[PDB]
């Protein structure tokens, strides 16, 4: 006869709806982002804002370095946390963060649509003046996204003049 | 040292003159002096505890400490004759013949009849 | 087995396994999307995923010399970007703790060809390839997964020869001396601005990449409470 | 100390006995009186008379060996009314919750009339109670079927203490008067009045058993059996004087329970005798003096810990059987006497009664051991001991327990034969008065002598002795006794000394004119064997010589002989369980190799002797910069190497060994890192070259290492030393660990944590490295079993396929700990107390809360200090509080080497931790289930290998064992160089190799040493897989699953497992054979 002992994953040898059975999938879903949302969100239903805030930071690292995907999804859910939840100042680290760790004006468009979903429109529109300084002359998007949001809010001269300004710093 | 062995070491060194040099003397001001003892005192710890007694005695031969001390103290100012002028060892940990045999590298006697 | 292409436009391409003793019709598939980048090098590339081990340029040389007889079609490549199986050449750490010498996803490379003409007449045969599992899986081509590199690499535990390394160490310094030499001259020959202002440069300093980096690296204790009519006149405010 | 305090009270609460069974209890017993005072009275019998009156009857007087014969028995019998009284725990309220169940002692003390003056002579007495005891048990059993209580009730005779002379009624409850929920049992002590005869005449040194030689435990049953309640009231008096009397006497109850120590007589064999009791009335002496000037050493005022603390104390530093002896009054101050009985003495003048006569020489040692042990302990300020001390069983295992263990069969075991029972004999009846107590001193005796030096301490067990006898019979009877001896066999445990317990030569007295009494029983005692020799200095001595083997200690030949010679020329002493172990070490290809002990460390020696030549002519050799030292860092360096080095035996993979060159510093190396080693690599190129020139007789090549990842460029120098010994070089520049730190200071912050893995296994492979060999070569010596038994643990991880992915110095780290940490335990002095003690911790072991820092010492300066312990407490704390499910980092691992605790545990996935701890625990189990033996043993070192995933044969071409150095060969280095890779093992690179490419899908395992654990001819080696749960199952494709699949849909796709079979089997080309998936 041998030596032989079932293959433990999961350390036990020493849906989900509790903090353990988020963890148990966690074991074998390191690197999907959905399962440390669900935690996310779980944690931030329960009030427990800063228990969710150490979970993306464990998430942020947990996860493959390549999947730059899922590490997409941890940094819109932060910029939606701090945004709902927050302070201005938490949600400029998380987004200055961002924006270090990843394509700066993808992060930038993201929370350009969070505070149009939020309803955030002042912020929008000077978060718009500030991405568009900076990616103005080489991203026609920003330009055309500004436009709408003017637009979308009966400001048909502000539009005019922004047009002015994307031509202005736009190559030929 | 890392075995217990505490010891006392005293290093010496001498200014020199430069190949240019006219001035007929070589002295320097005291805040080298101050500097230098610093440099010195800090490679001679750093090297005695990051050694054993065998270990530490293997460097005293070739007299490599000196030169680190030459190359440490090159910047502050020019030296010579530098030396590990005495070693004394003040304590000594419980003997051991296990590790005293191996440093020096049992035996069945003979019938009497 | 009816499976052409798949959904998001990675079109299926089959492979017969060799046969060895160990182990007694297996196939192997990788899958393929016509590559579009601006970047000129990354330009008339093919997106290939799931390569098989060690798949180096010259097996797609046989490869392509297969379809191109198959199907009579004229396809070249230069060479396979990006084939880093191991994820060894990831970080270009030269590149990391200097600028002299160096200037600069997995289980994917990208398959570079030699004029539209070459990739659209692959990619073309390549459709037809697919569709051959569906009707006659027999007539699949069988991947060798011999070519001379493999012996080197198999050959784990060969010596380095000492005269090859001798000659690449000296070029390699002979070079950094050059870089080196020109880098040291560059910090310390009175840079001016065009506005009059000259930089400072320290002695014994080799690189101008240094001198950004520190940068980006990187009156209270003199002031005194009691000397001003104001100031004791609030200590007088607060003394009583 | 607060802490202390708490959790003692948490450990008081937890075993504090619940107030309901007792209440349970009083309900029965004191109606259990009841039924006492029923009992009729009797009238004087002749032995005739009782035995006619007891011949029908179910009951059988519990007559002790002698038993009364017609002639001597001319005294009568008769009983009376007793005195009903309870004595013991329960009298004090000292007891505590006990799973196996507790006991309650009620004294029944016999009417004075009952006796005479001169009544404690020949058993006079006790043959008296016998059969006072019986005709209770009559009446007793015919009142309990009167009130019904029969139907819960067992009744069976026992001796008190184990104490053959002193038989006694036992009553339990099986499954309103039914305690048994309670798990007590009433115990029926029958004792005697006070002062029935004079104490004077029963102390130990007179005589009661005429045949003149003294009768010490004889005298004590009698006067023990009539003091009990005086010492009741004596320790009455203390707990009401001192406030935390039971508080004291519970600590001490438990601490006495994990070390396996009972009230239970020792003479017997058991280790025992000292018991609540005798801590108690220790304790209570302590409170009452104690002192050589008669003061006092503990104050009523003192709290639990201080009196437990100080009893600790008084035990393990003042000696009581030896030299000194401590003398109290029970009705004045305690004093110790310098003198001593050469026995356990605590003497009471009041009573005149000595309470450690149940101690034996041999039990006392050991005592006084653990209380010395665990005083170390109680001083220790840096770590908390509470667990340690209290919660901790170390009786569980013999083996962990003992370092030997001899287990000697008796002949004609249905009475012994008849040569053994002759050396019994007149004089020992009186002496001792059981055979069982007399063969174990005859073993200890002769034990303890003939080993001498090499040992420590030595306890002689008669496994299968019984206590408790049915009423239907006079005496217990043993299977194999017979109602001769009540015991199966006898087992010799050791604890030896490993500074001299492999000695050749037994030395012993000097020569003279006229032969000492010490030579001469030197002479007699070792017969033949026995032998005058002169040594190289010129003594001469009576001396005795043996021989030394790699499969057996010397302790083995010394015991088989003695015992022998001395107790039964047929006696039959086995040990093979060490045996099996010193085989699956591997037995080195060098001359003699069968005769070295395994402590012998030769082969290592002589490869430094070798790098010493080679040393000498580094330095010697003119560089451009000087060399600034020349550090060996390799596994045979630090006395770690699972198979030693051998001379040529290349096919070895610890054959080629590490050392690190340093040089001058200097400040014209490269700023750029990859010219920095191209530097490197030009000075190893003068070094090859000026000595390929000047020192022909060394070979010489280059190789390319990879273990610093993204570090292509490392070139190491191959030296071949002419004596046959391979050396790995490499150079350390001061400049490289800043560039590093370079590195990762600009790099990306998303790539930074992978860059500082690339700093972690440099800094280990260069920087710790080092500081690693050093401190473990130094302490080794100390430890010398520690080289041996981390070998047999790396073998062990080899044969389950973990050394792949555990790194060597955790291992190391691992099976270190035992030594520096002994505690509760010992150091280990044995190769199987040592191993077994590395599973059991790893068992036990909750490596997710519970980290292992190491204080890397010499026995008892460099000790972790609290300042430093703290800080690495807060690193664990602030890792596990990022990575509290451990998925990470597993291993927490750390010392003043390692203050990080990472460096050496990084990098090993979660399956293959778990794995460590599972397989130890089914491990521990299995010893648990089955006791320790040739099937036990065979079954520790062989793989399952069914549950992996996939598994795959591998054949090497030609087998590799001889060229290993292993002696189930090589004698010159080939002439091409390219051909040793045709005589080594290259799977462990193809699994390394392979496990990068899948390390998202698969996880593949493999036989690193295929010389030892690849068969006879060492050339078969097997490769393991494990598939993650993940891609198991089917998923929706995506660029970023990076693995090989096979679709299934149009967006679905499956693990290619057909095909990574066929890549793994080409990539080992001939080297595979077969699948099994």
């Amino acid at each position: 006869l041998s030596l032989s002992a079932g293959f433990d994953w999961t350390a036990s040898i020493l849906a989900p709806e509790s903090v353990a059975d988020f963890e148990r999938l966690l074991i074998g879903n390191p690197n999907s982002s959905v399962v440390w949302m669900n935690y996310m969100a779980f944690q931030l239903q329960l009030s427990e804002i800063e228990k969710a805030r150490e979970l993306a930071e464990r998430a942020l690292k947990t996860i493959n370095f390549r999947e730059e995907a899922e590490k997409l999804n941890i940094w819109i859910a932060m910029l939606n946390l701090e945004n709902t939840f927050g302070t201005e100042e938490t949600l400029e680290e998380v987004f200055s963060r961002a924006c270090q760790y990843m394509d700066s004006y993808t992060i930038h468009t993201k929370l350009l649509g969070i505070y149009e979903i939020s309803e955030k429109f002042d912020k929008a529109a000077e978060l718009f003046k500030a991405t568009a300084k900076k990616f103005g002359g080489e991203k026609v998007s920003i330009w055309v996204s500004w436009g709408d949001f003017l637009i979308s809010h009966n400001e048909e001269q502000e539009a005019r003049t922004i047009l002015g300004n994307a031509l202005k710093a736009l190559p030929k | 040292t890392s075995d217990d062995y505490v010891l006392r070491i005293f290093a010496i060194a001498f200014t020199r003159k430069q190949a240019n040099q006219v001035k007929r003397h070589s002295y320097a001001q005291s805040s080298h002096i101050r500097a230098i003892r610093k440099v010195i005192s800090e490679i001679l710890t750093k090297e005695v505890q990051g050694s054993t007694l065998a270990q530490l005695t293997s460097k005293l031969i070739p007299e490599v400490i000196n030169k680190e001390i030459e190359n440490a103290t090159k910047d502050i100012f020019p030296l010579q004759n530098i030396h590990v002028r005495k070693v004394k060892l003040l304590k000594q940990p419980k003997f051991d013949v296990g590790a005293l045999m191996a440093l020096h590298g049992e035996e069945k006697g003979k019938k009497v009849t | 087995e009816d499976i052409s292409a798949m959904k998001n436009g990675f079109i299926v391409v089959p492979f017969k396994l060799p046969d060895h003793k160990a182990l007694p019709a297996s196939l192997h598939f990788m899958f393929a999307k016509r590559h579009q980048s601006s970047n000129s090098n990354e330009s008339d590339c093919l997106f290939l995923v799931n390569l098989p081990l060690l798949s180096n340029i010259e097996h797609m040389k046989k490869f392509v010399g297969q379809l191109c007889g198959k199907y009579d079609t004229v396809s070249h490549v230069e060479e396979l970007l990006y084939n880093d199986e191991f994820g060894l050449h990831e970080v270009d750490l030269s590149a990391l703790t200097s600028d002299l010498m160096s200037s600069t996803p997995r289980n994917t490379a990208l398959l570079k060809f030699v004029d539209a003409a070459s990739i659209n007449n692959c990619w073309n045969a390549l459709k037809k390839y697919s569709n051959l599992h569906a009707k006659h899986p027999n007539e699949l081509f069988e991947w060798t997964y011999t070519t001379p590199s493999f012996t080197t690499f198999v050959n784990f535990y060969k010596p380095l020869d000492i005269d090859y390394l001798k000659e690449d160490i000296h070029t390699h310094m002979a070079i950094f001396e050059q870089r080196e030499a020109q880098a040291q001259e560059d910090v310390q020959s009175s840079i001016v601005d065009e506005d009059g202002f000259t930089l400072v440069v320290g002695k014994n300093t080799k690189s101008l990449n240094s001198i950004r980096k520190k940068i980006l690296n990187k009156i209270d204790k003199k002031a005194k409470k009691d000397f001003y009519r104001f100031q004791v006149r609030e200590r007088k405010k607060q003394e009583i | 100390s607060n802490i202390f305090k708490l959790q003692i009270d948490e450990l008081l609460e937890q075993v504090k006995l619940k107030q309901k069974h007792v209440l349970k209890v009083e309900k029965f017993l004191h109606k259990l009186y009841d039924i006492l005072q029923e009992i009729p009275d009797w009238e004087e019998k002749s032995l005739a008379e009782v035995d006619s009156f007891f011949k029908n009857k179910i009951v059988s007087v519990p007559f002790v060996d002698p038993k009364p014969i017609p002639q001597n028995t001319n005294y009568k019998f008769n009983y009376k009314k007793p005195d009903i009284s309870l004595i013991g725990s329960f009298a004090l309220k000292a007891g505590i919750y006990q799973p196996n169940g507790s006991s309650i002692d009620t004294l029944l003390t016999m009417p004075k009339e009952l006796f005479e003056k001169k009544d404690f002579l020949n058993f006079r007495c006790l043959h008296k109670r016998s059969v006072y005891l019986a005709y209770l048990t009559h009446h007793l059993l015919i009142l309990l079927k009167k009130d019904k209580l029969d139907s819960f009730l067992q009744l069976e005779y026992s001796y008190f203490d184990n104490d053959p002379l002193l038989p006694i009624l036992r009553i339990s409850c099986s499954k309103d008067y039914n305690f048994y929920k309670t798990r007590f049992s009433i115990n029926l002590l029958i004792g005697f009045p006070y002062k029935v005869f004079e104490p004077k005449k029963l102390l130990p040194n007179r005589n009661c058993i005429r045949i003149l030689p003294a009768t010490p435990l004889y005298n004590f049953s009698v006067l023990s059996s009539s003091t009990h309640e005086n010492y009741l009231k004596y320790l009455y008096k203390t707990k009401k004087q001192t406030e935390s009397f039971v508080e004291a006497t519970v600590l001490g109850r438990l601490w006495l329970q994990q070390r396996g120590f009972s009230s239970n007589m020792s003479h017997s064999g058991s280790l025992g005798g000292f018991g609540t009791f005798e801590f108690t009335i220790l304790m209570a002496a302590l409170l009452n003096g104690g002192g050589i000037n008669s003061n006092k050493i503990l104050l009523h005022g003192f709290s639990s810990y201080q009196l437990f603390k100080g009893v600790i104390k008084y035990l393990a530093t003042m000696d009581l059987c030896h030299d000194g002896h401590l003398q109290f009054h029970s009705n004045p101050a305690s004093k110790y006497i310098d003198e001593g009985f050469q026995t356990p003495t605590l003497f009471d003048k009041s009573t005149k009664v000595n309470i450690l006569t149940k101690m034996t020489v041999s039990s006392y040692q050991i005592l006084k051991e653990y209380a010395g042990e665990t005083l170390r302990m109680l001083n220790n300020v840096v770590q908390d001991q509470f667990s340690n001390i209290f919660l901790t069983n170390i009786s569980r295992f013999d083996n962990l327990k003992y370092d030997l263990c001899y287990d000697v069969q008796l002949p004609l075991g249905n009475n012994l034969e008849t040569s053994l029972a002759a050396t019994f004999g007149s004089m020992e009846r009186v002496k001792f008065i059981t055979l069982e107590n007399f063969l174990a001193h005859k073993i200890t005796n002769v034990a303890r002598y003939a080993l001498g030096d090499r040992i420590k301490y030595i306890q002689i067990e008669m496994v299968g002795q019984k206590s408790d006898f049915p009423i239907t019979k006079r005496k217990v009877y043993s299977n194999t006794g017979g109602n001769h001896f009540n015991f199966d066999f006898v087992r010799v445990k050791l604890i030896v000394n490993p500074s001299e317990c492999d000695k050749l030569v037994t030395k012993g007295p000097a020569h003279s004119e006229t032969m000492s009494t010490e030579a001469a029983v030197f002479k007699n005692f070792w017969g033949i064997k026995s032998s005058l020799r002169r040594f190289k200095d010129g003594s001469i001595t009576h001396c005795c010589v043996w021989s030394t083997s790699s499969s057996e200690p010397i302790i083995s030949s010394i015991v088989n002989f003695a015992l022998q010679k001395h107790v039964s020329k047929k006696a039959q002493i086995s040990n093979e369980t060490i045996k099996k172990f010193h085989n699956f070490l591997p037995l080195p290809n060098l001359p003699s190799s069968a005769k070295t002990s395994v402590l012998n460390l030769s082969s290592f020696f002589n490869l430094k002797k070798s790098f010493d030549d080679l040393y000498k002519i580094i330095f010697q050799m003119k560089l451009p910069l000087s060399v600034k030292s020349i550090l060996p860092v390799g596994s045979a360096f630090r006395y770690t190497s699972l198979c030693q080095p051998v001379p040529f035996a290349y096919s070895d993979p610890d054959f080629f060994q590490d050392v690190i060159l340093e040089f001058e510093t200097s400040p014209k190396w490269p700023d750029e890192i990859t010219s920095l080693e191209k530097a490197k690599t030009a000075f190893l190129l003068k070094i090859q070259e000026e000595l390929s020139a000047n020192s022909s007789t060394y070979r010489s090549f280059f190789s390319r290492d990879e273990s610093i990842p993204y570090n292509l460029e490392i070139v190491t120098l191959n030296i071949l030393t002419p004596e046959g010994y391979g050396f790995k070089f490499r150079v350390l520049t001061e400049r490289d660990e800043i560039l590093y730190l370079r590195a990762i200071a600009n790099a990306r912050n998303e790539l930074k944590p992978e860059l500082e893995a690339t700093f972690l296994k440099f800094t280990a492979k260069y920087l710790a490295s080092v500081r690693h060999t050093r401190t473990l070569e130094n302490i080794s010596h100390s430890y010398q079993f520690y080289s041996p038994v981390v070998r047999l643990f790396k073998r062990w991880l080899d044969t389950h396929l973990l050394l792949g992915h555990i790194t060597d110095e955790l291992a190391e780290l691992i099976a270190i700990k035992p030594f520096v940490d002994p505690a509760p335990y010992f150091i280990p002095g044995s190769l199987e107390n040592g191993f077994l003690k590395v599973l059991k911790f790893i068992s036990q072991w909750n490596w997710k809360d519970d980290p292992l820092i190491l204080d890397l010492v010499k026995p008892e300066s460099e000790r972790l200090t609290l300042a430093q312990y703290k800080g690495i407490q807060m690193n664990f704390t602030n890792l596990r509080n990022s990575d509290p499910n451990g998925t990470h980092l597993q291993f927490f691992v750390a010392s003043k080497n390692d203050p990080s605790g990472i460096l050496y545990s990084s990098g090993i996935p979660l399956p293959i931790a778990t794995r460590l701890t599972a397989l130890a625990k089914v491990a521990v189990n299995l010893l648990q289930t089955h006791g320790l033996n040739q099937q036990t043993i065979n079954l520790l070192f062989t793989p399952g290998l069914k549950d992996y995933d996939f598994v795959v044969d591998l054949r090497t071409p030609i087998g590799l064992k001889s060229s290993c150095g292993i002696l189930s060969a090589p004698s010159n280095f080939p002439e091409n160089l390219n051909d040793l890779s045709e005589k080594m093992d290259p799977t462990y690179q193809l699994v390394k190799y392979l496990n990068l490419k899948y390390k998202n899908s698969l996880i593949l395992s493999s036989r690193k040493y295929i010389g030892v654990n690849g068969g006879e001819k060492g050339d078969k080696n097997v490769i393991t897989g494990l598939i993650k749960p993940l891609f198991k199952g089917a998923h929706k494709f995506r660029v970023n699953l990076d693995c090989n699949v096979k679709p299934v849909d149009d967006e679905n796709v499956i693990l290619n497992k057909e095909a990574i079979f066929h890549e793994i089997a080409a990539f080992g080309n001939d080297m595979v054979i077969n699948f099994e998936t």
